[PDB]
């Protein structure tokens, strides 16, 4: 599982072995993610440009 | 010069500073955890073994 | 060049008293013999505090010799021609004397002087380096930082790789010896392809180092190709006791055995952690966190499990295992709860489209506090 | 200033007005009228029966019931008109707990009942019961029929769109903004 | 925008007090 | 030596007087008068101390005077008085010109230029009373005068803008008395006090003045606060009318902080989380408005706690306020590790300190608080768990004990959990996916209508000076 080559969970104590074969999440959210991460860096270097005017 | 007459109005809001009476009148706890494991996995294993 | 480093390396161990009386005093053989070769003298008053007059007339002596020598040399050289290189040269040497004797201050003024006279780029370089190595000597972080920054203004002007294996690993030790491993781990790991011992710790230290730093940063493929399918590391085999540990700890992480892990783990702690100057002070934090990763591990791969296989598997009673799990959780890295009165261990599972949406959110509020700031500054104006 | 302000009277009738509030369950105000007595109750007139509400407030916070409970039956050897707050303040608790109750579990048994709201009689317990809308058949307790009635009668009102909200209404509200 | 249409305010506060100076001259 | 520099300073003053005159005598600027007069102000005090504090006696003795003569009087009186040719009048050189005031037309009553004169006195002596710590007679006899020249006038909007300082110094003053000592004639003033604030304040609506409106605002509620009447202050700021327009950024702090306070002590924090936030962002953090920030601070963890939620042990840390914040760090650890004993030694110790600011009070609700925490600790670690071992665990004291505090905190959701009577355990039901849910759409929503008032907020603003700017010459 820990490879991941069927990538599934062992359950123990019902003794099944479930298989899940989804691939990888939802690329929209993740690519959200990295926008919105860009934007951090913008504002920071807008206020130390602004400082001057404070 | 114009923002110092604010500065001043606050403090004498506050009385002197608070700031400086207190020294005049005057997971960051968690124990190293490795010292306790130590005997926790010797007492399991004495057991386990001879079992 | 090596009594610089290695004088301080060694006298650390005979500090401490976390190690064995028996350890201590051991140690203290080697330091001792150093401190009067190479007259510590001044530091040493200093050492003394902390766990023959001789030394020291010895001191005066030398001091007054080496001094009285040079003193009339450098007023001949004066005299005398060449400004720019020979007595750069001879300013260097004075500072390499006070570094020897372990005051700080009297090497930083001499070795400036250098650096003011127009000097090869080549040159430049290797003199800054110098002046932040007196740093490492009583182990300051303040003032490491600084003189750091600096070397990185010429290093590319010189332009030369072997004195950039030199700058690498001097920011290994300034980062190894703070809480922060993320940054270590790049440059440490790298200073196994080249290495260069010059007024750095040897290599076998670099090699144990770079394993635990390994551990602490790379995902699963990664970083155990980082700290295994290293053909250096394999080829030095297990050669003293402490490299021995880690990686017997880094095999049995990586084979998932977890009945050996915990009989490892305590190993690193004893012969690893506390040796080293710079993971004295994260001791504390480190070993715990690997408690934390490896039962990770093991949940990430199991729906559910049992307490009385899981506790078994590690080598603890059930009881140990409940108490320290109980600790994990709340500060979440393990993502799991105990369903006690049955015994079962569920792994909460909400990894998939709802995670995703979680973290969006949070990191959105994160900017949308910024905005609000700097919005009601300029807003003044 | 101290010359004649203060008496033993003063301590009785602030007692007296602070289990009243109590009694109103206006916790509000409660605290309030404490921050402006402060300084003339501090050691001026001490905690001595203006104790009796300060303590009372502080188990049903912590929301020790049982506590709460005892202090009102053991308030008999401290009554000296302090019984017309003190009963009332037994009511007050009963209906604190039944709220409870309901959003834990949908059966106790009677007995169950009983010992958590403080009825000394089982047969009021049950009669308490309808008086509180709730039916107890074969010894359980049915929570299940009003709480869901209430909900479904509370969503028939008039406030009430903007309140409930529809997602409708937020493309509208958006666009105007937009193009004021 | 916000803050560039600030830095050109604050510029013009300067050219207004310069401007009294340059028409007392004019006059 | 004493005369030259008496002089230069008197000169100083002068100067600086002309020059506001001249703007106000001059059509209405009312921002450039204004902005002037409060830097006038710090100058004034920042003067004062060097170059001779009797620069107000030589200027007192060449003016105009009415009855500012006998004030001074007065003032020379309580601190000794001397004589040196400071009988009124003694100096002339105004010299008949009406830049510093035709000496013979003043006195016959067909001009008075006086006026605005005698407030900018009143403004100075008050100013100077409380630098230099003169007290008891003074304040008295300023309170006296003041109230009544006032009320001879009736006010111009930029006159008002004058009295918008004049009346934090009147308050001020007040209390300094109140404070040092006690006295039956204190508490009999502080009716008088209110009175008087509240009668101005009907009056600055009418006169469109929203600088001295506010001013107003922030010392009524401060007075409810000191004597503790907590439902006066409730009932007069749901009459809300305090503008964010004209008002300094210094007082909105104030403002915000008042807000704060009296929600606290009633239970209601979540309006109170947002008031606090702000008076923080609102504060000029400098050098001596570090003692305003220091209070707010140690109320800012108090309001959060008492919410549920819990402060970082790093903020009190890598601040440079860490000795004041050590009582502050002992609470917040204490209702993490949910021990209630040492929670109870801890405000016992620090029982003085806590008092004096008046968080104690809100310290002995923290009480339920540490218990609360201690339920929620247990419920995220064992998702079932009997109700036997809860009670060991946190060291209560029966099992019937821990039934009434999960059953009272579930009521409030803090938990999130249902007791199974049946079988024995209680059951966590917060068990997450609440993105199939609706939920997701109701939270975006908000964050959406939130920009929107930054973008308003934004572009207001932004247009403005340009306006101002165009119309005026410029090159």
């Amino acid at each position: 599982i820990l490879d991941k080559i069927f990538y599934g969970v062992l359950d123990q104590g019902n003794g099944w072995l479930y298989v899940y074969e989804t691939p990888n999440q939802d690329a929209t959210y993740d690519s959200a993610l990295e926008l919105v991460g860009q934007l951090n860096k913008v504002v920071d270097q807008l206020f130390e440009k602004a400082s001057v005017l404070y | 010069t114009k923002k110092k007459n604010e500065e001043i109005n606050k403090k004498s809001l506050e009385e002197d500073d608070e700031f400086e009476d207190f020294p005049i009148d005057t997971d960051d706890v968690e124990v190293d955890d490795d010292f306790t494991n130590e005997l926790k996995a010797e007492l399991d294993r004495y057991k386990r073994e001879n079992q | 060049r090596v009594p610089n480093y290695e004088v301080s390396e060694k006298a650390f161990l005979l500090t401490q008293s976390k190690v064995s009386i028996e350890q201590r005093k051991e140690a203290a053989e080697f330091v001792l013999a150093k401190i009067k070769e190479e007259e510590m003298a001044p530091y040493y008053k200093y050492l003394c505090e902390e766990y023959d007059q001789e030394l020291y007339n010895e001191l005066c002596k030398k001091n007054e010799s080496k001094i009285k020598e040079l003193n009339e040399k450098i007023q001949k050289l004066e005299e005398d021609d060449e400004g720019e290189l020979e007595q750069a040269q001879a300013w260097i040497n004075l500072g390499e004397y006070y570094a020897q004797i372990g005051d700080k201050d009297n090497a930083e003024k001499t070795l400036g002087k250098s650096l003011s006279k127009a000097i090869s780029t080549g040159a430049k370089i290797d003199v800054m380096l110098t002046i932040a190595r007196l740093g490492f000597f009583y182990n300051d972080q303040l003032y490491v930082k600084e003189k750091l920054e600096a070397v990185n203004s010429m290093i590319e002007k010189g332009g030369d790789w072997e004195r950039r294996n030199r700058y690498k690993t001097y920011y290994g030790i300034h980062c190894l010896a703070v809480r922060n491993f993320k940054e270590a781990a790049k440059l440490l790991v790298d200073s196994l392809a080249t290495f260069t011992s010059i007024e750095l710790t040897s290599y076998e230290s670099i090699a144990t180092y770079a394993s635990v730093t390994g551990l602490f940063t790379l995902e699963r493929t990664d970083l155990k190709s980082k700290v295994i399918d290293s053909p250096e590391l394999l080829s030095l085999i297990s050669t003293t006791a402490a490299l021995q540990s880690i990686s017997s700890l880094t095999i049995s992480l990586y084979a998932s055995d977890y009945a050996s892990y915990f009989p490892y783990l305590l190993e690193t702690y004893a012969n690893v952690l506390i040796p080293c100057k710079y993971l004295n002070r994260h001791a504390d934090f480190f070993v715990r966190e690997m408690r934390r990763k490896v039962y990770a591990q093991l949940l990430e791969s199991y729906k559910t499990l049992s307490l009385k296989s899981m506790a078994s598997a590690f080598g603890v009673s059930v009881a140990f295992l409940d108490n320290d799990l109980g600790k994990f959780i709340p500060n979440k890295q393990l993502n799991c709860v105990i369903d006690r009165v049955n015994g079962i261990v569920e792994t909460n599972r909400p990894d998939n489209k709802n995670a995703q949406y979680h973290l969006l959110v949070k990191q959105g509020d994160g900017l949308l506090t910024k905005l609000q700031k700097y919005g009601a500054a300029v807003r003044l104006t | 200033n101290h010359k004649l302000s203060e008496s033993d009277k003063k301590s009785k009738l602030i007692s007296l007005y602070l289990l009243n509030l109590l009694s109103q369950n206006n916790t509000t105000k409660f605290h309030s009228e404490l921050q402006y007595l402060d300084k003339h109750i501090k050691n001026l007139e001490d905690d001595s029966l203006l104790s009796y509400p300060i303590k009372l407030d502080r188990w049903l916070m912590e929301g020790s019931y049982q506590k709460a409970w005892d202090l009102l039956q053991s308030g008999s050897q401290n009554i000296s008109e302090f019984d017309s707050f003190t009963d009332i303040l037994k009511s007050a608790i009963r209906d604190e707990i039944a709220k409870n109750t309901e959003l834990s579990y949908d059966f106790l048994p009677l007995s169950n009942i009983k010992a958590l709201l403080f009825f000394n009689n089982e047969k009021e317990t049950e009669k308490f019961a309808l008086e509180r809308n709730w039916p107890i058949v074969n010894s359980k307790v049915y929570f299940n029929n009003q709480s869901k009635e209430k909900a479904d009668y509370e969503d028939e009102m008039m406030h009430e769109e903007d309140q409930k909200t529809n997602i409708i209404e937020k493309a509208m509200d958006y666009a105007i903004s937009i193009e004021n | 925008e916000l803050m560039v249409i600030y830095i050109s305010n604050l510029v013009r506060s300067i050219i207004a007090f310069d401007d009294l100076i340059e028409n007392k001259i004019q006059n | 030596l004493h005369h030259s520099e008496k002089k230069y300073a008197e000169e100083d003053q002068v100067q600086e007087l002309l020059k506001v005159l001249n703007e106000i005598s001059k059509t209405t600027l009312t921002l450039d008068p204004r902005y002037i007069w409060r830097s006038l102000k710090d100058l004034s005090s920042l003067r004062n101390q060097e170059l001779l504090n009797a620069e107000t006696l030589c200027f007192t003795v060449n003016v105009l005077y009415p009855d500012s003569s006998s004030f001074k009087k007065n003032l020379l009186k309580f601190i000794t008085s001397n004589h040196k040719s400071s009988v009124p009048g003694s100096a002339e050189l105004r010299n008949s010109y009406p830049a510093s005031f035709y000496s013979v037309n003043t006195e016959k009553k067909t001009i008075e230029v006086t006026a605005e004169i005698n407030c900018f006195m009143h403004l100075l002596v008050q100013l100077f009373l409380w630098d230099s710590k003169e007290l008891e007679q003074l304040v008295e006899f300023n309170r006296k005068v003041v109230i009544p020249n006032l009320l001879c006038y009736y006010n111009l909007r930029s006159l008002n803008l004058i009295n918008a300082k004049l009346w934090f110094y009147i308050y001020l003053s007040h209390e300094t008395l109140a404070r040092s000592s006690e006295e039956i004639n204190s508490d009999n003033q502080n009716i008088i006090l209110r009175s008087t604030m509240m009668k101005f304040l009907k009056i600055a609506s009418l006169k469109h003045d929203n600088e001295t409106k506010a001013m107003l605002i922030n010392l009524i509620l401060r007075d409810f606060l000191n004597n503790g009447e907590v439902d006066s202050a409730s009932d007069f700021i749901s009459k809300l009318e305090y503008p964010h327009t004209d008002v300094s950024s210094s007082l909105e702090a104030r403002y915000f902080f008042y807000l704060s306070k009296i929600n606290a002590i009633q239970l209601d924090y979540s309006t109170a989380n947002e008031y606090i936030i702000a008076a923080i962002r609102k504060a000029p953090h400098n050098s001596k408005s570090l003692g305003f920030l220091q209070q707010s601070n140690k109320l800012h963890c108090c309001i959060q706690l008492l919410m549920g939620d819990i402060p970082e042990l790093s903020f009190f840390h890598q601040s440079n306020m860490q000795k004041s914040l050590l009582p502050y760090y002992h609470l917040t650890k204490a209702v993490k590790l949910g021990d209630l004993k040492k929670f109870t030694s801890t405000i016992t110790k620090y029982k003085q300190l806590l008092l004096k600011d008046d968080t104690y009070q809100l310290c002995v609700r923290l009480r339920s608080n540490v218990i609360k925490t201690g339920i929620r600790i247990i419920s995220l670690t064992y998702k079932k768990i009997s109700l036997r071992d809860i009670c060991l665990k946190l060291n209560l004291d029966s099992e019937q004990t821990v039934e009434y505090m999960v059953s009272r905190a579930i009521r409030d959701g803090v938990i999130e959990a249902k007791i199974n009577h049946e079988d024995g355990f209680i059951e966590t039901t917060e068990l997450l996916n609440i993105y199939d849910s609706e939920d997701p759409q109701q939270v975006f929503d908000e964050r959406i209508k939130f920009a929107n008032q930054l973008h308003d907020e934004y572009l207001v603003s932004m247009r403005y000076p340009e306006d101002k700017k165009t119309q005026q010459n410029e090159k």
